[PDB]
DNA sequence: AGGTAGTCACAGCTGATTGCGCTG
DNA sequence: AGCGCAATCAGCTGTGACTACCT
């Protein structure tokens, strides 16, 4: 389904560890792994 | 006997279908304390629900 | 017997103390030692070279499309010929290269033997999108090369590099005899195969004096064109060999003087697109023709471009600075203060030059005799 | 290989019983069995499936794609004369023998002696280049043992 | 002593201080070492305290070492002295010994040459150059069992006795706890009893300078002793065991935990030591190469130690096997010695010099403290960062990403708690979109990948899903060779799938992606070998853990042997271009689909 | 209120059975 | 339809952690 897709989305994208991440973000190489640096 | 153990649990497993227990609270009748409040009581799991109606 | 069988190393041994606490001495003495880890030389290999013709031979059957090197053998190749072409024509100056592509039994000529990177990167890049089919024919690439090849000068050194990706070539004649042609015209051959040994090839490479490699991985392909980068000894004196060549000074144009000419460039007349009228640029020092990119041979008069950086870059190999004369401090009865960097001289070791007898720290002498390549004591 | 049937095929008493396996650098062989093909079907000469066309197109196939990645010279030797010709046959039939035809030569061991040694010859004559060939003979033949295919022929 | 803040403070027991920074080492009253590795005589230091200590972390920065008993009774047994190793370690103190780690090391280090035990015509005496400690220990009730026929003394020459073979362990046990360490050296310079075969390695063997080391410290003066060599599986071990065997140079036994080993062990010996085929022999019943007579001899564990009937072929060669000394028992994956069935083995047959080779040497349940009785102290630590900076050593980029449970997920898992919530945290969908989102990139980049998955019943529908090779692990034998054979040399075919299988050493070919998702509880070996798998940026390792669920913990507690080894682990929240394209369990209808057949197990 | 032996999952090995193939 | 190689089951064991019962 279109919404099931995107409630899925919402659900696993950002359920612990990006509720806060993301928000400190909006307030505010060699290291990175190649699946982060693309 | 293992063949027949490893068989006789596929119809067994596919008969039941809901596993979590639904927990819809259907609350009766409102009793009215004083200060206008309004308490619910659960006829399921005995849930109290007091609230102050405007 | 065996070396680990005998008695174990005791390594900390060399440490030792005389008024408990010398071990800052020690450590001094392994800090000092820790520098001046190489020879003072970038390269120390080849000090000289000499003006190579080198063509490329690149197979273009249907043993390309094989997916040993990601994605296929064709964009493998053609990448890391890009990367030779660049550091090939970095390395060596007055070079050339030519690019010929065999397919189904015949030789294409793709590019012309000349000194333009840009002109090859785009060749290739082009060729990106060939088609591989057919089989190659190892006879037309040499005959096409030995034909190109054989009204060049004697003193320069005429090469062949083939990459050799099918085990199967067709020949419409014989080829030892074309073997034989090549060795009595001194142009050699090297062979780069992809799959596996060839006999030919080795036979080819062996008589004409060439290399035959095969690649294990694309590392290895690497790492086989850059040992090819590399230019071959040159003999003491041949003969007069010299070349007429000019030295354009990059003269653009201001409008601010009246002597502002717009150009169009010879270069960008060719392009299907409108040429680069640019206001100046490279300006031809015989015939004043007017190009962009160097080293072009001039179109007109045949007279070759070069910039004269390019040629005075590998000077300072013709005249090598001497290594210093590495003396104590104490045994020095002279100043004190490092004639390169004005630095106080507090190291236990000193060294002087031969030629101006100047003084000159570890970090100034590793700097003079790795980078700067001259004295500057001598320049005054 | 084996030292048990020697001294009972002729009366003999051996009191050694050795064998003896070489060492180098590297290993000089590669020795594999090859089962069933592409298709998961078995290659078997077997006398009930010589006439199997899955077999004969797994034969072709494997001698098609091997010519391609081994160069200088293939030796393959078949069963027998009649079982080589049925197969050589087969392959011309379909459009496979030509695909060997273009990455190898292709040359047929007969038991004329001229034309045997010729072949040879020309074989010896193609492999030296880089065109490639390919020796079709038979195990119980006299080029099985009369010839050695020293390094870079076959 | 002090807990002001809770910190053991020793300021006031080594105030010492000559020189401020010369000395790169700390020193602690109970006992342990610091090093500082950004010294200039980092090397010496390093070289000084491998050969009396042994490693407990080596990170980046600052070192750590431990004192231990062990440790110096295998310093004393190279020719260092106690002289020389107590003014080397006042020698770098920078704050002063203290005047418990002087006593310490007296008392471990003077008593470490008074007994010794010797194999002598299949017999084993215990010989000592101080008669008076056999008097010392004649009281023990213990040793007296070891002695058969009243041991009327054997006076020869210097006093020794008989102990009985099969009860060599406790007697072992017993030494230590007497202040009386055993010690095994094998002189076999000067035998002229055994007869030394011509096993010679082929001059074209080069070792690294580490194995060097390690090799000079196994013979530290001439003599071959036990002792306990730890390489990673990617650097070189089996070649250090073949150089051993050839200098030994006489008849090896090579024992393996499988049966697939003593085919590596085989090829080793046929690589690197130029014997022929007549003389190495394999005894694991399955092709019987007349392990008779032979100079070395290649077995596996779970074979000598059988407590059941023997096969008649079987019962002849151990009969045979037995019957003779060995010089040089080479036990490979020496961490699983300590078991009931291992430890026997060393006490079933009669061998001068034992040698372990192991790259994981933790292990649970605190056993392998016994293997310094079982076999001897612990020789060579390999120091994997330094390993990995010269080059030999695949510089792999730890990952610990952790995939939220999903709801529909976590209800089930909180519900149930009677060992049926393993299935859930394993079958997350999101930690199966995560590993199918980095099959497929490494897949994209022409990358190996190996995903280890316990619990198979996850595996069988993890992939199946992405129709992709995996190995059960009692699917045959040949099945798995051919699926390996064919990882490696094929494009088409570039990732597997394996099972508890790989958590040994295997012939595995190379690879730069291991992907481990549901592993054993805590098991740091398991980590480490699986780790090992993959060193030999170059590699990255991921470990796909569930977070608010048990795995969490198991990840963290076993990951201690690897950040002790030096290794960082990264925690990778958020994978780039996870929507960027589709995945399975998209939508929330497959998602709880997926419970109905991750609850319908019911092994009840 | 606390701790150790069964127990389950998953793998290994060796010791027999036992079941399909075995010639131009 | 007799041999023989190979697939298969039984018994024991290692590794790791979970769990029921009682002094
Ligand atoms: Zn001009
Ligand atoms: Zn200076
Ligand atoms: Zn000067």
């Amino acid at each position: 389904g279109t919404s099931s897709q995107a409630e899925a989305a919402r659900i696993l994208a950002a359920s612990w560890p990006q509720n806060r991440e993301d928000e400190e973000k909006q307030k505010l190489a060699s290291h990175l792994f190649p699946f982060e640096k693309l | 006997d293992k063949k027949v153990k490893e068989l006789r649990r596929a119809v067994r497993s596919s008969v039941w279908k809901r596993e979590t227990i639904v927990h819809q609270h259907e609350y009766g009748p409102e009793e009215n304390l004083e200060d206008d409040m309004y308490r619910k009581t659960c006829t399921m799991c005995g849930h109290e629900l007091t609230y102050e109606k405007m | 017997t065996k070396r680990w069988e005998g008695g174990y190393e005791r390594t900390w041994e060399i440490l030792k103390e005389d008024e408990s606490g010398s071990l800052k001495a020690t450590i001094e003495d392994i800090l000092f030692k820790a520098k001046r880890k190489r020879v003072f030389e970038h390269h120390g290999q080849v000090r000289l070279g000499m003006m190579r013709h080198l063509y490329v031979v690149v197979d273009g059957s249907r043993t390309m499309e094989d997916q040993d090197l990601k994605p296929n053998r064709l964009t493998c190749t053609l990448k890391l010929l890009e990367y030779f072409v660049e550091e090939y024509f970095d390395q060596n100056p007055i070079s050339q290269i030519g690019i010929i592509v065999t397919k189904s039994k015949r030789a294409e000529k793709l590019t012309e033997l000349s000194g333009n990177p840009r002109k090859h990167i785009t060749s290739l890049k082009k060729a990106v999108d060939m088609t591989c089919h057919g089989e190659p024919s190892l006879y037309n690439s040499l005959s096409i090369a030995m034909q190109t090849l054989k009204h060049m000068p004697g003193h320069t050194s005429r090469e062949v590099l083939i990459i050799f990706s099918s085990l199967t070539t067709c020949d419409p004649s014989n080829i030892y005899d074309l073997i034989k042609t090549l060795k009595a015209a001194k142009i050699r051959v090297s062979v780069i195969g992809l799959s596996a040994e060839v006999r030919v090839c080795t036979v080819l490479a062996r008589e004409t004096g060439g290399t035959y490699h095969v690649i294990l991985d694309e590392s290895h392909y690497k790492e086989l064109l850059t040992h090819h980068v590399s230019p071959p000894p040159a003999s003491s004196s041949s003969e007069c060999s010299l070349i007429r060549m000019g030295f354009p000074q990059h003269t653009i144009a201001s409008l601010s003087d009246q002597d502002a000419k717009p150009s169009f460039s010879m270069a960008h007349l060719d392009g299907n697109t409108e040429p680069g009228l640019t206001l100046g640029g490279y300006f031809c020092p015989q015939c004043r023709a007017k190009y962009c990119e160097l080293p072009v041979e001039c179109k007109i008069c045949g007279l070759t471009l070069v910039s004269a950086p390019h040629l005075a870059r590998s000077y300072h190999h013709l005249f090598p600075l001497d290594a210093f004369q590495e003396i104590p401090l104490e045994e020095y009865n002279g100043e004190r203060f490092c004639y390169g960097c004005q630095g106080e001289l507090k190291d236990q070791h000193v060294y002087v030059c031969a030629v101006c007898q100047n003084v000159f720290c570890v970090d100034c002498d590793v700097f003079v005799h790795d980078s700067l390549h001259c004295c500057p004591g001598c320049i005054h | 290989s084996p030292l048990d049937i020697y001294p009972k095929i002729l009366d003999f008493h051996p009191v050694t019983m050795a064998t003896f396996t070489m060492t180098l650098a590297r290993v000089c062989l590669c020795p594999m069995i090859i089962g069933r093909g592409n298709d998961q079907v078995a290659i078997s000469s077997k006398f009930e499936t010589r006439e199997d066309i899955a077999v004969i197109r797994n034969y072709g196939n494997l001698l098609l794609e091997m010519s391609a990645v081994v160069p200088d010279g293939i030796v393959a030797f078949f069963t027998s004369y009649q079982y080589m010709e049925s197969t050589v046959a087969s392959w011309y039939e379909q459009g496979i023998l030509e695909n060997i035809q273009r990455n190898k030569l292709l040359f047929i061991e007969t038991q004329d002696g001229a034309e045997t040694s010729v072949a040879l010859e020309k074989y010896q004559e193609a492999c030296e280049n880089g065109r490639g060939a390919i020796l079709l003979s038979v195990a119980r033949g006299k080029v099985s043992e009369g010839i050695d295919f020293v390094h870079h022929y076959g | 002593k002090v807990d002001e803040y809770g910190a053991k403070d020793y300021r006031l027991q080594m105030p010492l201080k000559d020189d401020h920074t010369s000395r790169p080492l700390w020193v602690a009253p109970d006992g342990h070492i610091f090093l500082e590795a950004f010294s200039p005589v980092y090397k010496y230091a390093q070289d000084f305290l491998v050969a009396i200590a042994e490693p407990v972390c080596r990170p980046t920065h600052v070192h750590e070492y431990k004192l231990t008993a062990y440790s110096l009774y295998a310093a004393v047994s190279v020719g260092l002295q106690t002289s020389d190793i107590t003014e080397y370690l006042r020698k770098l103190s920078k704050t002063g010994v203290p005047d418990g780690i002087m006593q310490f090391i007296k008392l471990c280090t003077v008593s470490y040459g008074k007994v010794k035990l010797v194999l002598k015509h299949n017999r084993y005496f215990v010989e000592s150059c101080h008669p008076d400690v056999i008097q010392h220990l004649l009281q023990d009730p213990v040793i007296r069992e070891c002695r058969l026929r009243n041991s009327e003394g054997e006076a020869t020459e210097t006093v020794s006795f008989e102990v009985k073979q099969e009860m060599i362990e406790e007697l072992q046990k017993r030494c230590i706890h007497l202040e009386y360490p055993l010690l095994a050296e094998y002189d076999f310079r000067n035998d002229s009893v055994n007869p030394d075969i011509n096993i010679d390695l082929k001059p074209t063997a080069v070792l690294r300078p580490y194995q060097e080391k390690s090799l000079r410290k196994m013979f530290g003066n001439g003599r071959a002793r036990s002792g306990v060599i730890v390489l990673p599986c990617g650097a070189g071990k089996s070649l250090v065991g073949v150089t051993a065997a050839c200098t030994v140079r006489k008849r090896c036994l090579v024992l393996g935990n499988s049966a697939v080993s003593v085919e590596q062990w085989k090829a080793q010996f046929k690589m690197w030591s130029t014997i022929d085929d007549s003389q190495i022999c394999r005894f694991t019943s399955d092709a019987k190469d007349k392990p008779i007579g032979c100079s070395v001899a290649i077995s596996t564990y779970s074979m000598l130690g059988h407590t059941t009937k023997r096969s008649w072929e079987a019962e002849r060669v151990m009969e045979w096997l037995k019957t003779q000394e060995w010089g040089l028992m080479i036990l490979d994956e020496v961490h699983t010695i300590p078991a009931k069935m291992f430890r026997r083995v060393l006490t079933i047959v009669q061998a001068h010099c034992k040698l372990g080779l192991t790259a994981t040497l933790v292990r649970e349940d605190d056993k392998i403290v016994d293997l310094n009785f079982l076999i001897g102290p612990k020789l060579y630590e390999a120091n994997w960062m330094e390993l990995q900076n010269n080059g030999y050593i695949a510089k792999v980029q730890c990952a610990e990403v952790w995939c939220p449970m999903s709801p529909e997920f976590y209800r089930e898992y909180v519900a149930i708690k009677t060992k049926k919530r393993i299935l859930l945290y394993t079958m997350n969908p999101n930690k199966f979109r995560a590993c199918q989102f980095l099959i497929k990139f490494h897949e994209r980049r022409n990358d190996k990948i190996i995903v280890f998955a316990d619990n198979v019943f996850a595996l069988k529908e993890y992939a199946i899903r992405l129709n992709k090779p995996y190995i059960y692990g009692p699917t045959s034998q040949g099945e798995r060779m051919q699926i390996l054979q064919n990882f490696k040399h094929n494009p088409k075919i570039n990732t597997i799938f394996i099972s508890k299988v790989g958590d040994t050493s295997f012939d595995l070919p190379e690879a730069n992606v291991l992907i481990q998702i549901s592993s054993h509880g805590g098991s740091r070996r398991q980590e480490a070998q699986r780790l090992g798998r993959v060193l030999r940026y170059n590699a990255f390792f991921y470990s796909l853990v569930s977070q608010d669920t048990q795995e969490m913990a198991y990840s963290t507690k076993r990951q201690r042997f690897l950040v002790d080894q030096g290794y960082s682990f990264k925690v990778i929240t958020k994978l780039a271009g996870m929507e960027e394209e589709d995945l399975a369990f998209s939508t929330k209808e497959e998602q709880q689909q997926l419970l109905q057949k991750v609850l319908a197990a019911t092994d009840l």
